[PDB]
RNA sequence: UUGCCGUUGCAUUUUAUGGC
């Protein structure tokens, strides 16, 4: 009857229509689950990717191979990335396969046009792990890209970036597919096939560096680039491009509020994930956080200061002086106050809530309404104390009841740059929190 | 390894005929090569490989498409 | 004469801590020992490095 | 057709330190490439210098001194302030020859000079973009004046090294 | 009247700021305070731009003396990692300049900013 | 649950944390 018909209209047909169907708003208590550090013994923790199979991908036949356990793969700034078990909901994750390279993986030719060495040789940033489940891309600051296959960490074939500094910064898959799309630092955006293991195409056309990236069933890929306060969605089959910029000015909003309050322009669009089809979320430098659609240049919901503003620098540190009025008047009032950072975006995909992350230490959890122009504080999770360079929801259960695994990776180190600005008791680990219903 | 994308396409049932505009994209090689890529747009569509017709090229300037 | 390889960047080191210094108590309007005191400390772990 | 127009006397002092130092400063070929500049230059003021002596509120000078600022700031010669009439009567040739390709990749960095500028986007190596461009005199548009990089396919961007490095890597690992 | 007066406010700080992201990726950018005290007492300074919040003060309020002296505008901004990050590079920079070449394509958008800051000083 | 140092745990996996 209308139950039948509800899931198996759930199943699949909203799922390659677009828009979003796993409503879990209410459905989701929101602060009771079970926070959970893990330590690990790496610097400055980069990445974070986790790989659930899909349960019976529409038809059948269920998932990729073990036969249904999930994973995780975190990368650092050691040059290692390690599998994690993380399928038992009960403990903690559990480290798998350790994968280390190291400054034996220089290439000695330098030649740009091969880097056929299959290691890493600084800074690896970003891991994806593929849908198809046997494929885990890895690329960072050598200017590479790398396969492992799965389980043993091997590398099985080396696709350079070619260009001088075609320096990655986040790759992302497509879902229940093999195309990838990774960001570059030379302002271009490459597009992968991994069982081919080729370069499908580069799609150029952004201005500045485009630091972040994200994609969906559909094949279109939404980008952001750091300092032009733009947001790209490409559109690969009509190659063509949506350019949705900011404009927040604080002249026009300070004349919206004093008729009736210190906000400040927009610095950087920082990071995304797309909710559906017709609609994201971007998560900028100056606090804003952002619901865009697909129809207006302008964006719908522009929150405010996502995590408060960073405590100032305290009166003894300041100016070097003796007098406390002198250093406390040097701090000028609130005139040099500077916002926590969104340093990590993810929402789960097609659904109503997503997750920020920044180094006031509490992964902020929005939830949007069922008009899709606006969203709200649903909760506040304060286990992570760090920096939240990446934050992955790895779910289980049945159609009713979900049990979500929000894993996010918590370093002492941005995933860019040092930039360490007043950071306090943080530690390199995976925040693990087993939300529930 | 190249990659091929039909658009505008438009059904035609006064010939039976899909008519389309084919933008084939190789990174490296000279071109698309007519025969092999007859069969692959017949393994992609459902047609027969004598079924499926391309005649109007032209690489574009300093190559790639 | 004055600040007296492993020779010389720990000579290089004391000169820009040294202008660092000076920079500190002459722009004040009235100085303190603390950034004094953090630059000795900073200067003999950069010396320990040895 | 016919661009390029001849002066009103082209044996003359002036005229000819004009096309020195205009030709050695930008990079330039012949007295061509300054006639043409200057005759599309001389147009489109000529075109301006009718519209400024209409009066205003007219839709003609009203919205083609609008279409007229809109080219001209596409093309990128006008800066973004100086949106009224008669600064197009005061452009001068130097800033409308200024944004072809060559003195624009030289002024982006990447070519070390001008003539060098021009001798490798001859040599097929800077695309705007997507397209690689082979010709120098391009007035390249202000919006895609960020895009200028090495093409993929050409030895300086990431290809494989050119045929006189190949073959000495070749015949000096014999 | 704070040691660090000429404060900008958020849009101007941000298209200094671009303006440096420009600088930087067209050469023509030195990073750091002494780098910039050595181009400023050599002469070639568009403008220079301090941070307001490292964490002596007085180690970029030396600047003051040389710059408004050699008649070269300057200008204080919040955030030292802002202008890190605007540089382009790891460390947090306290101190930029921009040096003067006229065969930069950023000589229009550098003379709109020195005209801004001229007039908020 | 860590490359190194500080804590629980019960009837030593396990128990949370903070200094580089």
């Amino acid at each position: 009857d209308k139950d039948i018909i509800a899931s198996r209209l759930k199943e699949d047909v909203a799922e390659q229509q677009g828009r979003v169907f796993r409503y879990f708003g209410d459905k989701l208590l929101i602060s009771e689950a079970k926070q959970s550090f893990t330590r690990v013994g790496e610097n400055n923790l980069t990445c974070i990717s986790c790989f659930q199979p899909v349960l019976n991908k529409y038809t059948f036949e269920e998932s990729s191979n073990n036969k249904g356990r999930l994973f995780a793969y975190t990368v650092s700034k050691d040059l290692q990335l390690t599998k994690y078990d993380i399928t038992d909901f009960s403990k903690r994750p559990k480290k798998l396969k350790y994968a280390k390279g190291g400054a034996k993986y220089i290439p000695t030719s330098k030649h740009e046009y091969e880097n056929t060495t299959e290691g890493h040789y600084d800074e690896i940033l970003t891991v994806a792990a593929s849908p198809d489940g046997k494929y885990v891309v890895t690329g960072g600051r050598d200017r590479k890209l790398i396969v492992w296959s799965t389980e043993s960490l091997s590398p099985v074939k080396v696709i350079p970036t070619k260009d001088r500094r075609g320096e990655v910064l986040s790759l992302a898959f497509r879902k229940n597919s093999d195309q990838l799309y990774a960001s570059c630092a030379d302002f271009k955006i490459r597009t992968y096939s991994i069982n081919q293991f080729s370069q499908l195409e580069i799609l150029y056309g952004h201005h500045d560096i485009v630091e972040d990236i994200s994609a969906l069933a559909m094949e279109r890929c939404v980008t952001v680039g750091a300092r032009d306060r733009t947001a790209m969605l490409w559109k690969i089959p009509d190659e063509t491009r949506l350019t949705f910029r900011g404009g927040d000015e604080p002249q026009k909003l300070l004349r919206r509020w004093m008729k009736e309050p210190l906000f400040f322009c927009e610095g950087s669009i920082d990071v995304v994930s797309m909710v559906d089809d017709f609609h994201f979320i971007t998560g900028s430098d100056n606090g804003n956080i952002c619901l865009w659609s697909l129809a207006k240049k302008k964006p719908i919901f522009t929150e405010r200061i996502a995590h408060g503003i960073l405590p100032e620098p305290s009166f003894n540190d300041i100016s070097g002086e003796t007098d406390e009025e002198l250093r406390k008047r040097q701090l000028q009032g609130k005139k040099l106050l500077q916002p926590f950072w969104i340093t990590s975006l993810y929402a789960i995909p097609y659904s109503n809530v997503f997750i920020s992350g920044s180094w006031s230490g509490s992964l902020k959890v929005w939830k949007i309404s069922d008009n899709l122009r606006s969203f709200e504080l649903l909760g506040e999770l304060s286990g992570a104390k760090g920096v939240v360079t990446k934050i992955q929801v790895v779910e289980s259960g049945k159609h009713g009841k979900e049990k979500f695994r929000i894993l996010a990776s918590i370093a002492k180190e941005h995933r860019l740059g040092r930039w360490i600005a007043n950071v306090s008791g943080a530690r390199n680990g995976i925040y693990s929190a087993v939300i529930d219903q | 390894a190249v990659t091929i994308r039909t658009r505008k396409v438009i059904s035609n049932p006064l010939l039976a005929r899909k008519q389309f505009v084919v933008d084939v994209l190789h990174p490296n090689r000279a071109n698309v090569s007519k025969d092999e890529l007859r069969e692959k747009l017949a393994e992609v569509y459902k047609a027969e490989k004598d079924a499926v017709s391309v005649f109007g090229f032209r690489t574009q300037f300093g190559g790639g498409k | 004469g004055a600040e007296k390889k492993n020779k010389g960047r720990i000579s290089r080191y004391l000169a820009n801590k040294c202008s660092m210094a000076s920079r500190i108590d002459n722009y004040s309007e009235e100085p303190s020992n603390v950034f004094g005191s953090v630059l000795k400390k900073q200067v003999e772990q950069r010396l320990e490095f040895y | 057709s016919k661009t390029y127009s001849t002066p009103k006397r082209p044996y003359e002092s002036s005229r000819l330190d004009a096309e020195l130092k205009l030709a050695g400063e930008f990079g330039l070929k012949n007295k061509k490439e300054i006639y043409r500049i200057s005759f599309q230059l001389s147009k489109i003021r000529r075109a301006a210098r009718d519209l400024l002596t209409r009066d205003e509120k007219d839709p003609k000078r009203l919205f083609e001194g609008n279409a007229l600022i809109r080219r001209l700031v596409r093309v990128g010669v006008l800066s973004e302030d100086k949106k009224k009439l008669d600064y197009v009567l005061a452009l001068k040739v130097e800033d409308f020859l200024e944004r072809r390709l060559q003195t624009q990749v030289y002024k982006l960095g990447l070519a070390k000079s001008v003539h060098h500028a021009r001798v490798l986007i001859t040599q097929r190596h800077i695309a705007v973009g997507k397209q690689i461009v082979n010709i120098p005199s391009f007035m390249v548009r202000l919006d895609s004046e960020k895009h200028i990089d090495f093409a993929p396919t050409s030895p300086f961007g990431g290809a494989r090294p050119g045929r006189v490095a190949r073959r000495n890597a070749a015949r000096k690992a014999e | 009247n704070p040691k660090a007066f000429p404060l900008a406010d958020a849009a101007l700080t941000q298209q200094i700021l671009d303006v440096v992201q420009q600088a930087a990726n067209l050469r023509q950018l030195k990073k750091g305070a002494n780098e910039a005290t050595k181009t400023l007492n050599r002469g070639i300074s568009e403008f220079i731009i301090m941070a307001a919040d490292c964490e002596p003060i007085e180690i970029l309020l030396h600047l003051p003396l040389l710059c408004e002296d050699k008649n070269v505008p300057y200008v204080f901004v919040p955030s030292r990692v802002a202008l890190g990050r605007a540089c382009g590079v790891s460390r947090p920079v306290i101190a930029a300049s921009i040096t003067t070449n006229d065969a930069s394509a950023i000589k229009t958008q550098i003379y709109a900013v020195k005209d801004k800051i001229e007039t908020l000083l």
